[PDB]
């Protein structure tokens, strides 16, 4: 029983088939040349050996035909002619069916060898160029602080061309194995018990998310079950799916493991761009490493909004230097002297602070969390050394030492259960209600196609840290029957409605008052692809088009808005006046830069920040989701709903909390920065006079015409302001 | 004579090698800056630094510089063993600098390699165990034996990686050919050189005395004549040993002849055709034409719009469309030449609206497929 695989039995039974019977025919046409014709009484003879005989065999069985040797017996020739007859056939069939079997081997087997001290990352899920490109793009990116980590990629199918060309390129930092992490052999080849971490991708761009979220989800399972304690941070498409993994019996929050849900992600940045209205692009792009590289033919707002794009997150020990300062001394002294803009700093068990006020001190070791052009700037916070060293006035020489009802965790607004026909309003109910300031969604579902968890487009929008007098009304215009089965999720928030029918009738526009809204919300639910890449956003650029296009006489293209977008190269079509060039990436178009448009794909380099700095995705998560905490997770993963009632003051108290304003240059106390006044002038007053941290800011495209603005995160200190400006802050009040 | 002077530099320099490290594996089975130094050699011959992108060019020219340096031996020798001392042929001196130089670059790659042991076996080891120590051996030796010389096309095969190492070929179908085309060349070149050893060396076992003075160029061509499956016999094998490697070749090189041919050929089929850019005359109007173009379509449209019944006007119509027009369409739009033209591509990209200068057309006219299956999908 030594041939136990069927392609290695087929195997053998080629080959001894296809020998034996040429050894056998060479051994025949050998007695008939050898011996002549019997009818010519064997005179007719020619005396080749054997070994011709089996060249001669071989050179006819191919059909080369050289024809140095050949048979001249009138059964010699015979025997020729019933041979190419047959053998033609056997040798045109075996030599491919061969080359099938022997090109059946696996090219990316083996294991991979750990060194003595470098540390590695295990990658798998959804793998190929796309995604790996843009993976290594961000995390092996120049700006980083230099570390010696490998990426380990483990994915079943054989690698593209191209693929093989880019880990090819990586050579001495990124491998590749042929497996799975379904597979405890598999996980023991790629040492997943030393790896510092298991990165679990997602294809974002699947028919059926729940689908692929399903797999994942079995793919921590795997991982979990071979060794509870690897860190594993996964990409999720659904919120709902979060629930299941919480309920894994070694998926610990506190050790590492993290759950980078693009549905929850993706709502919580447009939602807090109907609060600021840019905010999703200011925020979208700290999370991403880029460096800002000029050229000479952009415009003056493409080269100040390109500027701020370099910006990104980054967390660093303070030095000793500011032990005892304030928060606010040590932020002054970080922007005026280190030009840095500090944002919070881990409190010692620790938890992350958000701008803090005059009351907390910067302890010894200190971790920050800067906005800064590369990891090579924020170092000059741990060099900064004070009288002692770090004496002198350039930047650049710091390098060397001193020689109503609320939810039951009291963080959202809460109502109890309705039925969904007490929000439901039809166009004469909306329009007499006097809508205005408001934010509406306008909705593009089917019944049938799947929840995309509007709870985390509207619990940002009822944060606790608002009065109720201050939270902007909802309306959700869109299909029925899909709402009927997301309204479970949404039924505990106050001043929320609906309007059923389409978003693109422009009567269901103007009874919900579009034009008097703070923000409206174009969303899609269809199948990412229903058709091909061009039609899979035809509803949301008609939607936004309508809408530009009213007129409001008692306007029109300046109803705040924005659009999500299933495919990105359609963000060409959701403007005019605009140069479109689908060689530019979206981050550097103009919907984009002016906050108008979003799409999953700036995302992606989220999965990086998790494994570099887990606590700065702790922070962006507390600033886009209006403060769920992970206890709340943990509430709304009893499958409960979401409890609530009144709330004692204990913890009534969480009630404060920091969030990102935005303010305007053109009156009250600021607004003489506004006249030719810098940056860094408005920036350290509004840090002394009222605790306000600014970002960044939000400034119009045509400095003369349209309503358009772009966002420049984190100016220069000389930056010149225009009284016209408005401020990204982050604020207590 | 001393053609074992050679083969034994070769042979032996491998071996040698080879114990050193089964004694070494034994010794620290039975009992940091070399991670540094191995990453560092990594990222040279990756290509990654800029001195790594320098050396990896000079692989490149001085690969094709070593084979051209084979073929004029290969070519302007009598004998395969052969008397001439190394200080008089300015070949095989500037021959010693480029054996020089993949000593080298064989000891850089060493110090990158994972294992060891599996390093001493690759192709390129082989490659250059054959070649450089037998080159060293034609100086000790006034004589040179043109032996496992012709490996050197092998190193041919590292183009490829050259090519990916720097970021030049950046397309799917572009990386395949140039792995079929670089593939199929270099172990053609290969064993067109081994069978020129074999035939004019003779068989051993006949003391030598079978042989048969073929030039390499006949070899080579021999060699096409049997992969394609031709065989005119007006050159042939009569060594034994160059009888059983023409089997061995035969099972094996008319199925890459087999396969090699279709998909070169699927490649450079693969071009566009109506390409390019509508050129505007000095005062003539034009109308692009998109949406669903047929041979239908177009033939309806065009017997309408170009009517003799119609006041007469120099209008041109531009079609653009994705498809490769229909052999009866291309007949149709070569009939109509002077007025009608047709481009590859779709009103759904600004690069194509460019092309057909749609700025500068009257109108645009979108066509649609009245007889589809769903009317809101085609609208
Ligand atoms: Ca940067
Ligand atoms: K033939
Ligand atoms: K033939
Ligand atoms: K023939
Ligand atoms: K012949
Ligand atoms: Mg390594
Ligand atoms: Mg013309």
């Amino acid at each position: 029983n030594v041939l136990k695989t069927s392609t290695l039995i087929r195997l053998v039974q080629l080959v001894v088939s296809f020998v034996s019977l040429w050894l056998t025919a060479a051994g025949f046409l050998h007695l008939l040349e050898n011996s002549g014709d019997p009818f010519f009484d064997f005179g007719n003879a020619q005396h080749l050996t054997y070994w011709e005989c089996l060249y001669f065999l071989m050179v006819t069985m191919s059909t080369v035909g050289f024809g140095d040797i050949f048979a001249t017996t009138v059964l010699g020739r015979t025997f020729v002619v019933i041979f190419i007859m047959i053998f033609i056939g056997l040798f045109a069939s075996f030599i491919p069916e061969i080359a099938e079997i022997l090109g059946k081997r696996q090219k990316y087997g083996g294991s991979y060898k750990k060194e003595r001290g470098k540390r590695h990352v295990v990658v798998c899920g959804y793998i190929t160029f796309d995604s790996v490109s843009n993976f290594l793009k961000d995390f092996l990116h120049k700006d980083r602080e230099d570390v010696d980590v490998e990426i380990v990629f483990l994915h079943k199918g054989l690698p593209g061309l191209e693929l093989e060309g880019l880990l090819k390129r990586h050579f001495t930092q990124v491998e590749y194995f042929w497996g799975s992490v379904m597979d405890a052999n598999d996980l023991e080849r790629v040492k997943i018990q030393e790896a510092d971490a298991c990165l679990v991708l997602a294809n974002k761009y699947c028919q059926d998310p729940d689908q692929e979220d399903a797999a994942n989800i079995m793919r921590v399972i795997s991982i979990k079950n071979y060794h509870s304690d690897i860190k594993v941070i996964v990409q999720l498409l659904q919120y709902h799916n979060k629930a299941y993994l919480l309920n894994i019996p070694s998926w610990d929050w506190k050790r590492g493991d993290d759950a980078v849900c693009v549905a929850e992600l993706k709502l919580g940045f447009i939602a807090q761009s109907c609060l600021a209205p840019g905010f999703s692009t200011l925020m979208a792009n700290l999370f991403t490493m880029r460096s800002y590289k000029p050229t000479p033919e952009m415009s003056q707002w493409q080269t100040d909004y390109m500027r701020g794009t370099g910006m990104e997150m980054y967390t660093e020990y303070l030095s000793s230097a500011f032990n005892a300062l304030t928060f606010p001394e040590a932020a002054e002294l970080c922007f005026s002297k280190l030009k840095l803009l500090l944002l919070a700093i881990e409190v010692r068990e620790s938890t992350l602070a958000i701008n803090p006020g005059p009351k907390v001190k910067i302890e010894n070791a200190t971790q920050g969390f800067f906005i800064a052009e590369s990891a090579e700037e924020v170092k000059r916070a741990f060099y900064y050394c004070k009288n002692c060293h770090a004496n002198v006035s350039d930047v650049r020489q710091i390098k060397k030492c001193k020689c109503r009802k609320f939810d039951s965790t009291g963080m959202f607004h809460w109502c109890p259960d309705r039925p969904l026909n007490d929000c439901l309003q039809d166009r004469s109910q909306a329009s007499a209600s006097g809508l205005r300031n408001h934010v509406v969604v306008c909705l593009f579902a089917d019944a049938a196609s799947p929840l995309i968890g509007l709870r985390n487009l509207v619990m940002p929008l009822r944060a606790s840290n608002f009065h109720y007098h201050e939270l902007k009304p909802t309306i959700i215009v869109g299909n029925l029957d899909y709402l009927h089965r997301e309204w479970k999720t949404l039924q505990n928030f106050p001043k929320l409605s609906i309007l059923p029918g389409s978003p693109l009738n422009r009567a269901n526009l103007r009874a919900v008052n579009i034009n008097l809204c703070d923000m409206c919300v174009i969303v899609s639910a269809k199948d990412r692809n229903m058709e091909d890449p061009n039609l899979v956003d035809k509803e949301a650029i008609l939607c936004s088009l309508n809408i530009k296009a009213m007129t409001f006489d008692d306007a029109g293209a300046n109803v705040p808005l924005i659009t999500e977008l299933a495919n990105d190269s359609n963000v060409q079509f959701l403007d005019q006046d605009d140069d479109d060039d689908p060689d530019t990436e979206l981050y550097m178009t103009q919907p984009f830069a002016c906050g108008t448009a979003f799409a999953v794909s700036v995302l992606d380099s989220l999965m990086s920040t998790s494994y570099f700095n887990d606590n700065a995705l702790t922070l962006i998560r507390t600033l886009i989701t209006g403060g769920a905490t992970p206890e709340l997770e943990q509430i709304l993963a009893e499958g409960a709903g979401m409890r609530g009632g009144y709330c004692s003051p204990a913890v009534l108290a969480n009630r404060d909390r920091c969030r990102v304003a935005q303010i305007s240059l053109f009156d009250g106390p600021l607004a003489q920065f506004g006249q030719g006044g810098h940056y860094g002038e408005l920036f350290v007053y509004a840090l002394r006079h009222f605790g306000i941290l600014c970002i960044g800011l939000y400034r119009f495209r045509d400095t003369n015409p349209s309503s358009k603005r772009y966002v420049i995160t984190n100016p220069p200190e000389d930056f010149p302001l225009l009284p016209t400006d408005q401020v990204y802050v982050l604020t207590y009040k | 004579r001393q053609w074992y002077s050679f083969l034994a530099s070769s042979l032996v320099t491998f071996g040698s090698g080879l114990v050193v490290i089964i004694i070494y594996r034994i010794v620290l089975w039975l009992c940091g800056w070399m991670t540094e130094a191995k990453d560092w050699a990594g990222e040279l011959i990756s290509g990654q630094t800029t001195t790594g992108r320098i050396l990896v060019g000079l692989v490149f020219l001085l690969s094709i510089a070593s084979l051209i340096i084979y073929f004029i031996d290969a070519s302007t020798n009598t004998s395969v063993e052969t008397c001439l001392p190394w200080s008089s042929s300015t070949t095989q001196q500037v021959d010693l600098a480029f054996n020089v130089f993949f000593m080298i670059y064989f000891f850089i790659r060493f110090v990158a390699a994972n294992d060891k042991l599996w390093f001493w076996v690759e192709l390129f080891s082989f490659v250059d165990y054959f070649t450089i120590p037998p080159s060293f051996v034609a100086i000790y030796l006034d004589r040179n034996w043109l032996g496992l010389q012709f490996l050197r096309a092998l190193r041919l095969m590292s183009i490829p990686d050259i090519l990916t190492y720097l970021n030049v070929l950046k397309t799917s179908t572009l990386i395949r050919l140039v792995q079929l085309v670089v593939s199929f060349v270099s172990l053609w070149l290969t064993a067109a050189g081994f069978l020129h050893l074999l035939e004019n060396s003779g068989d051993p076992f006949f003391d030598f005395g079978n042989a048969q003075h073929l030039t390499y160029w006949e070899c080579l061509y021999f060699l096409m004549v049997t992969m394609s499956t031709v065989g005119f016999g007006d050159i042939f094998a009569t060594t034994v040993l160059g009888r059983t490697f023409v089997v061995i070749f035969i099972m094996i090189f008319i199925g890459l002849f087999a396969s090699f041919i279709p998909e070169i050929a699927e490649i450079l089929g693969k071009r566009q055709k109506y390409g390019g850019s509508y050129k505007k005359e000095r005062g003539k109007r034009h109308v692009v034409v998109c949406g669903y173009i047929t041979f239908d379509s177009v033939s309806n449209f065009l017997k309408d719009f170009l009517h003799k019944d119609r006041e007469d006007v120099d209008v041109e119509i531009v079609f653009l469309h994705k498809g490769l027009p229909g052999l009866e369409l291309e007949g149709l739009l070569k009939r109509h030449f002077t007025q009608v033209e047709y481009f590859w591509g779709s009103v759904m990209d600004a690069n194509d609206l460019e092309r057909v200068k749609i700025q500068e057309a009257d109108a645009c006219l979108v066509l649609a497929n009245k007889y589809c299956q769903d009317p809101d999908q085609e609208d």
